[PDB]
Parts: structure tokens; C-alpha cells; sequence
């Protein structure tokens, strides 16, 4: 599954015949199916949160030009 | 030397398979921004598409910049997909204004910072109404600062296949002070909010309880923020 349904899914898709735009949907849905079966997102994200607020209002959370540089470079490129 | 076509084809699904997480880190990614109406097998969708289109016009021998190049086609491929949608359609602008309005009337009536319930109120909508249009209105200022960040990768992922490490690192340079000009140029407040969001990758809605405010406050912040960047960068 997590690796051979993968595979199989990948190879219907690089073998289109069976009309494409159709059939690759589905195809392409069961693979994102696949990839986000047992997503439990939010891994320390509550904690995270708390962590930062309690860092906002400590006065303990630094604000650079770097960090925002880095954040939207490494979100869009 | 040659290849054989079964190698070639295997070659190609590995590469294939190899870098599928990669896609759904970028979708997830991606879906922190975008309303919670956007199903995420659909941005994967077009992601797979862009990776095996990146995969099969590949030549470059330096891995990193494989990667470095399947992401950016992957992204690519995402924000095609997205911005084939309605995001920067005219009703979208006007419920901007309309709410921005809304905002501004209940801050002077309330002398303090309205709460998204009190928002989505006198808009006569659900608070879950809200929040979309909120997503959809920030969203469309991600697009159109995309479409910047885009000009510039269309022209050095056409230098770096053909470039040294050395001269890689300067043109990258380049961008990175660019990019640096313009986030100094950004209000404390409006700078804070952009760290939080894609410095710490947190969603509008956790901004909001770090920040003790509302999802409205933080969105007009986002919504500002982007739109300040994509003026600096354009000029």
C-alpha cells in the first residue's frame, strides 16, 4: 500500500488507452489518498502555540528581516 | 552510455515515488492558507503532474539541485491549478472592502477590537462564512505575490543548471537581499504577524490566539503585509 499501491497507481498513470483526463482523476485522487491516509497533522502544534505566546508576552521572541526572508523564500521557491 | 528502456522506465517511477512526500508536504503547506473548502487530494493532484513533468525534463546531475527544481515545479504546478480559480475575481475584492468597512465601523463603536463573532454578525453571515472569505481575500494577495517570486525563478532556473556552486550561492544572494529590502520597509506589527505565519508555519487562526486578537485583525495584517511586499518587489 504505502509503497505497493503506490507503485501500481503510478504505473496506470504513466501507461495512459482508457481515456486519460478521465481515468487519471480518480487515479490521481487514490494517490493522494494514499499519501494523507493517517494524518494526525498537528503533531506540537497546541504546545508550539503556547510555547510562542508564552515567549510573545515574556518579551522572550526576537523579530529579525532574516527570519521573515527565510520564511518567504523557503514558502515560495 | 546508452540505456535500456526498462531501466529508463524504472529509473523514472523511483524518482517518481521517491519524491510523492515532497508533494504532500508542499500541499499541506500550501492548505494552511487556503480555505478549509480546498480539498488537499486536489492540490496533490496537480503536484503529481508537475512532479512527473519536472522528473522527465530532468538532465541536471547535482541532486540538491534535482530537488531544488522538482519543488519549484511542484509549487508551480499548484498555484497553475489555483489561480485558475476565483481567488482574484471581483466579488472577493468587494467583500474586502465591504468587511474592512464593517471592521472599521465596529471599532469605533465598540472602542476596542471587534471579535470574529461580532464580525461575521453584522455581515449577516456564519462565522464559518467568515473565515473563507478571510482565506480566499489573503489568499488572492499570496497569488499575486507568487506570480513575483515566479518571475524570478523563470529566469534563474534557466542560469543554475549551467552555473558553479559559486555563482548558484550569488544569484541566490541576490534574491535574498532583495527579498530583505522589502521586509524592512513592513510596520512591527504587520512584520510579526508575517514571521508568525511563515517563519513559524502557523495558520491565521493560531496567529490569532498567540496574538490575543481576532482572525479579522490578523487577516487585515496578513492581507497588508502581502500587499506591501508585492509593490516593493515589483518596483
Amino acid at each position: 500500500v504505502n509503497r505497493i499501491e503506490l507503485s501500481r497507481l503510478i504505473g496506470l498513470l504513466l501507461e495512459t488507452s482508457g481515456t486519460n483526463k478521465i481515468e487519471d482523476k480518480v487515479t490521481l485522487s487514490k494517490i493522494a489518498q494514499e499519501l494523507s491516509k493517517n494524518d494526525v497533522e498537528e503533531k506540537d502544534l497546541e504546545k508550539k502555540v503556547k510555547e510562542l505566546k508564552e515567549k510573545i508576552e515574556k518579551g522572550e521572541y526576537e523579530v529579525s528581516d532574516e527570519k521573515v526572508v527565510k520564511g518567504l523564500i523557503e514558502f515560495f521557491t | 552510455h546508452m540505456k535500456n528502456p526498462y531501466s529508463n522506465q524504472i529509473e523514472r517511477e523511483e524518482l517518481i515515488l521517491k519524491y510523492l512526500p515532497l508533494v504532500k508536504a508542499i500541499a499541506t503547506n500550501i492548505k494552511k492558507h487556503l480555505p478549509e473548502d480546498v480539498d488537499i487530494r486536489d492540490l496533490i493532484s496537480y503536484g503529481v503532474i508537475g512532479l512527473i513533468k519536472a522528473v522527465d525534463n530532468l538532465s541536471t546531475e547535482n541532486p540538491k539541485r534535482a530537488e531544488a527544481y522538482i519543488k519549484l515545479r511542484i509549487k508551480g504546478a499548484i498555484y497553475d491549478y489555483l489561480r485558475s480559480l476565483d481567488f482574484g475575481s471581483r466579488q472577493v475584492r468587494e467583500k474586502e472592502r465591504r468587511i474592512k468597512e464593517v471592521v472599521e465601523k465596529l471599532k469605533e463603536k465598540l472602542g476596542r477590537e471587534p471579535t470574529d463573532e461580532e464580525v461575521a454578525k453584522e455581515l449577516g453571515i456564519s462565522t464559518e462564512e467568515l473565515f473563507k472569505t478571510l482565506d480566499k481575500i489573503n489568499f488572492s494577495y499570496i497569488l499575486s505575490l507568487e506570480e513575483v517570486f515566479r518571475d524570478f525563478a523563470r529566469d534563474y532556473s534557466e542560469l543554475i543548471p549551467s552555473s558553479t556552486n559559486v555563482e548558484e550561492e550569488v544569484i541566490k544572494r541576490e534574491l535574498t537581499e532583495k527579498v530583505k529590502e522589502a521586509v524592512s520597509k513592513l510596520p512591527e506589527r504587520e512584520k510579526l504577524v508575517i514571521q508568525l505565519i511563515f517563519y513559524e508555519e502557523l495558520p491565521a487562526k493560531e496567529v490569532a490566539k498567540i496574538l490575543e486578537t481576532s482572525v479579522s485583525r490578523v487577516s487585515q495584517l496578513k492581507a497588508k503585509a502581502l500587499e506591501r511586499l508585492r509593490e516593493m518587489l515589483s518596483n
